[PDB]
């Protein structure tokens, strides 16, 4: 469809390849993090009153952890 | 084939090969090029080597 | 004008020889010929130069509104490389 | 890049000049040398007066002489009014770079 | 046992994620020849 | 990705931590005096490039 | 000195009877900045809980997330019986005896030299 | 810094990644999500 794994590639390298074994490992990589992304900003959520909304304000105190910060709004 | 009383055992017995490593090498080296699954599942259930 | 080969000639090293050597041995080197064993000492020293002159920049600036080393100097200095140190004062 | 230069030049001498005149203005690939190359025998004039200033400044590998020489279309031929009064400057200009890159 | 789970129902990845793909900016003429083709 | 690459090629700082180029061999070798003017200095375009690569 | 004997007295209870003098004052300041770390902690999350006063639960989610990422133990008896599972189908190499303990193959293995130097 | 026969517990350990189904097996947070449903509301 678009940008499965090699235009990403091409983002920062453009004479690069990947083993077909890698790819998968990468994906799960991202599933990973996106599980664990998820479950800690629903724990954020929860602390809020007991529960409030997910929120991106919070999800940027969140991301202390990561050292990463994003050019979002905030 | 059931009613002939000789191709039903037919099916129901496997063909043994004794052959060397490297003649199974070679053969291992051909089923994984493309379009060898189907002949793999003859492999698989009707020869034992 | 003069290529880098004697240019590491000119360098006076703090550091002894049986210092950064050794830690090669911790490692697995050898450590037996003399040239490799500079730029290790040089990069300690610029290391510990930059802290120290880090440390000197907020000494000077301490209540002007004899130089003595405290851990005001030193908590901060070692803040921006990611060195975290915090030493009760009692008990 | 290979197919991409051979069909190009395939199509040059076929006679299908129209086509690569076309080929000049589309989304993306934009080459100002292949238009200079492929509009002046067309009734095409307004692309070679913009596309000039890319040319003269990419500088390509010593290729002043060529774009003195398509200098001389748009002074010759120009639609509303044209001095005429450098020609012999352009003619002097390329002949003594054509024979310096002769000695080369 | 990697070659197997390319051909063992692998098209939906293979001949529908592929179709309708954009061109790689190496062959800039493709798109040429199908807008003269429709024009 | 980028931590992946940079283990296998090589690249250039620009104004401390900052990777740009993860391409060719622009870099010179330190070992040679040609070099060591080289870096004391940092048509015409096309030569610059060859100094690099 | 009451954190000196205490100190010995845990390292006592685990079998250990001879030390050094300076291990101690080293638990010491770990405990120290430990808590001083997690302390700072639960006041950012106290600031961000646009609350006055410091909460028990702020602690809470904070030696949680310190315990997340600033610890390290392995999974234990379950994600490595599923790797023993995924590589339970991998058979076995025969044994070809010609003179005993053979060696990877030749570009796997830490015999190689620099392409750049040459003779 | 205390004594006493119990072990203390901190309980707020690295809450590794895994729910219980069936109170003796684990699935590390996915990959069993279609099939638990499928098998539920049918067999039982």
């Amino acid at each position: 469809t678009k940008k499965k794994l090699q235009d990403l590639v091409r983002e920062v390298d453009p004479n690069e390849q990947l083993d077909e074994d890698v790819e998968e490992m990468l994906l799960q990589i991202a599933d990973d993090f996106i599980e664990s992304v998820v479950t800690a900003a629903c724990q954020l959520a929860r602390h809020r009153k007991s529960s409030t909304l997910e929120v991106k304000d919070v999800q940027l105190h969140l991301e202390r952890q990561w050292n990463m910060w994003i050019p979002g709004f905030g | 084939i059931l009613s002939n009383f000789k191709l039903r055992a037919f099916l129901d017995n496997k063909y043994v090969v004794r052959l060397q490593e490297d003649s199974y090498n070679y053969l291992i080296r051909y089923l994984q090029s493309d379009n060898n699954t189907a002949l793999c599942k003859v492999l698989t259930l009707h020869i034992h080597l | 004008l003069v290529d880098f080969l004697m240019q590491l000639e000119d360098y006076t090293p703090t550091i002894p020889d049986a210092v950064t050597g050794y830690y090669l041995n911790r490692a697995g080197f050898e450590a037996s010929d003399p040239r490799i064993i500079r730029l290790i000492s040089l990069a300690a020293q610029k290391f510990i130069s930059d802290i120290a002159n880090d440390a000197l920049q907020h000494c000077k600036m301490k209540g002007t509104a004899k130089y003595t080393l405290t851990m005001e100097d030193l908590t901060p200095a070692l803040s921006e490389y990611g060195i975290n140190v915090k030493k009760p004062h009692y008990f | 890049q290979l197919w991409e230069d051979h069909w190009i030049r395939c199509s040059k001498e076929l006679n299908q000049w129209e086509a690569l005149t076309e080929y000049g203005q589309s989304k993306g690939h934009i080459n100002p040398y292949l238009v200079l190359e492929c509009a002046w025998r067309v009734s095409n004039w307004t692309a070679m007066k913009e596309a000039l200033v890319q040319v003269e400044v990419s500088c390509p590998k010593e290729m002043a002489w060529k774009v003195n020489m398509y200098r001389g279309y748009l002074a010759i031929c120009h639609p509303e009014e044209q001095q005429l009064s450098f020609i012999e400057r352009l003619v002097e200009m390329a002949s003594s770079l054509a024979i310096r890159e002769w000695r080369r | 046992k990697r070659c197997f789970k390319r051909y063992s129902r692998s098209s939906l990845n293979r001949q529908q994620d592929l179709s309708h793909c954009p061109p790689p900016p190496q062959l800039r003429l493709l798109d040429f020849l199908q807008k003269r083709k429709e024009r | 990705l980028t931590s992946v690459v940079s283990r296998r090629k090589a690249y250039r700082l620009r104004d401390g931590h900052f990777k740009y180029a993860f391409g060719s061999n622009v870099t010179p070798q330190p070992y040679l005096k040609n070099s060591v003017v080289a870096y004391n200095n940092l048509d015409d375009a096309e030569q610059q490039a060859a100094l690099l690569l | 000195p009451k954190d000196a004997q205490m100190m010995a007295q845990i390292l006592k209870d685990m079998g250990i009877t001879e030390y050094e003098p300076r291990v101690i004052n080293q638990m010491l300041e770990f405990a120290f900045r430990y808590v001083t770390t997690i302390l700072d902690d639960a006041k950012i999350y106290s600031s961000h809980a646009k609350k006055a006063t410091v909460d028990a639960d702020d602690v809470r989610l904070a030696i949680q997330c310190r315990a997340d990422q600033s610890f390290t133990s392995p999974p234990p008896r379950d994600f490595l019986l599923d790797i023993a599972r995924q590589r339970n189908q991998t058979p076995l190499p025969l044994i070809k005896p010609y003179s005993g303990p053979r060696l990877p193959p030749d570009r796997y293995c830490l015999t190689a030299p620099n392409y750049r130097l040459k003779s | 810094c205390h004594y006493s026969g119990h072990h203390p517990q901190p309980a707020s350990f690295c809450t590794f990644g895994s729910r219980q189904i069936g109170r003796g097996y684990y699935v590390f947070d996915s990959r069993w999500n279609r099939l638990r449903c499928a098998l539920n509301l049918m067999v039982e």
